[PDB]
């Protein structure tokens, strides 16, 4: 999931 | 240049529905990554409204509604309230920006009076200012629903920028909205020329008023 | 409740540097992330850059704008995360909102908008001096009575900083009256108008006197505004 990437999402 | 697009303004009458659109490309919503969306009261800080495309906090009424398909995301607003006046935003991460991207907001007005067609009142110099080597015309617009409005500086007819700031409408203490605009010159350039104009357009009618330096 | 209260903002000259504190209460600070966004006057948000919790080593992110001039930190023994901005541009003026990353779980990964955001603090960036307005009337004429009315008004021209407060005739004349919001010019001073539509009968019998306060300057200046 490209909501995973961690420059977008600070939690992953 | 912008990744996240969304419009301008959007209205809608009391009890009706609006959307506000998100309008992105293959880099941020295309890539499937999700969309938010904040409302900020005037006056206020955001808050989050929408978060994972269509995911309503706990207290946020089931009145609001985000959708998305492929490159766009969509706001969904009914049975809209006078409340509910406000700048929408959405976000999205950006690929090719690296970055948190948001759309330039959009603000809801909800139409809950007639539309009001503005007062133009145009200022010359005073003869104070013109004292102290000054010039300032000064436009001011009163009374006009909804907000939008254009106000133009023509000096001899020619189309004016230089010199000129004006305010985004303000709502008035009756709820109807104003807004000011000023040229400012040296009192050579104000002399320099016989007719100065501002004209202000509002729901494709327009109101011009003109001074002269030798009145 | 949740709480996150920004503090440090004010005016700064250009090049110069400040640190503004978001100090967060009433929820495990440790766990989440934080996110500065600033939004500059009459304009939209601009994400500034995050910071993850310290589990994750507390490593940061930040937008191209403003990446090698400003930084963000933590501390989570005071509760605390920090914005240091060095090299202040005009283009800086924004108001500046903490805000916490929300950790709600979603579908094999945890969402991650901005859940909780603080009232801000404003930043001004300029290099203009403290300077009181002069004020200049707006007088009625001809060519400004439509119908029975007339407008007169008072012109706020070249203060700064922000704000100026305007009254007619000592708080008694409120009718009629709308203070405008103030236009930043090139020169780095601020404008703005204070309007009164009266009737054009009161003119010439009626005294209108604009109050002019800005207490930056320590400037009170009353204005008579007489038909032209």
């Amino acid at each position: 999931n490209p909501n995973a990437n961690p420059n977008a999402n600070p939690n992953a | 240049e912008s990744v996240l697009t969304q419009p301008p303004s959007v209205s809608g009458a009391p009890g009706q529905r609006v959307t506000i659109s998100c309008t992105g490309m293959n880099s941020n919503i295309g890539a499937g990554y999700d969309v938010y969306w904040y409302q900020q009261l005037p006056g206020r800080a955001p808050k989050l409204l929408i978060y994972g495309n269509s995911n309503r906090p706990s207290g946020v009424p089931d009145r609001f509604s985000g959708s998305r398909s492929g490159t766009s995301a969509s706001l969904a607003i009914t049975g809209l309230q006078a409340e509910d006046e406000a700048d929408y935003y959405c976000q999205s991460y950006d690929t090719s920006l690296n970055g948190w991207a948001f759309g330039g907001g959009t603000k809801l007005t909800v139409l809950g009076q007639p539309k009001a067609a503005p007062s133009v009142t145009l200022f010359p110099p005073s003869s104070e200012e013109l004292q102290a080597n000054k010039a300032t015309l000064v436009c001011l617009v009163s009374d006009f629903y909804p907000g939008a409005v254009t106000v133009a500086w023509k000096a001899d007819g020619s189309p004016v920028k230089v010199g000129v700031e004006t305010t985004k409408p303000s709502k008035q203490s009756n709820n109807k909205y104003a807004a000011s605009s000023y040229l400012s010159l040296t009192p050579e350039q104000w002399k320099s020329h016989r007719s100065y104009s501002c004209r202000v357009t509002h729901e494709g009618s327009t109101v011009e008023k003109t001074v002269a330096p030798a009145e | 409740e949740v709480q996150l209260v920004e503090s440090g903002g004010g005016l700064v000259q250009p090049g110069r540097s400040l640190r503004l504190p978001c100090t967060a209460s009433g929820f495990s600070f440790g766990d989440h992330a934080m996110s500065w966004v600033r939004q500059a006057p009459g304009k939209g948000l601009e994400w500034v850059g995050f910071i993850r919790k310290t589990t994750y080593g507390a490593t940061t992110h930040y937008a191209a704008a403003v990446r090698g001039r400003f930084t963000i930190s933590r501390d989570d023994s005071k509760s605390i995360v920090y914005l240091q901005m060095n090299s202040l541009k005009t283009e800086d003026t924004a108001v500046y909102f903490c805000t916490r990353v929300q950790l709600d779980y979603g579908p094999g990964y945890q969402y991650y908008g901005m859940d909780v955001w603080g009232q801000g603090t404003t930043v001004t960036v300029s290099s203009a001096s403290t300077k009181g307005p002069s004020v200049f009337p707006l007088a009625p004429s001809s060519k400004s009575t439509s119908g029975g009315t007339a407008a007169l008004g008072c012109l706020v021209k070249d203060y700064f900083p922000e704000p100026v407060t305007v009254s007619w005739n000592s708080g008694a004349l409120t009718s009629g009256v709308h203070t405008f919001p103030a236009v930043l010019q090139s020169s780095g001073l601020y404008s703005l108008s204070s309007v009164v539509t009266v009737p054009s009968s009161s003119l010439g019998t009626q005294t209108y006197i604009c109050n002019v306060n800005h207490k930056p300057s320590n400037t009170k200046v009353d204005k008579k505004v007489e038909p032209k």
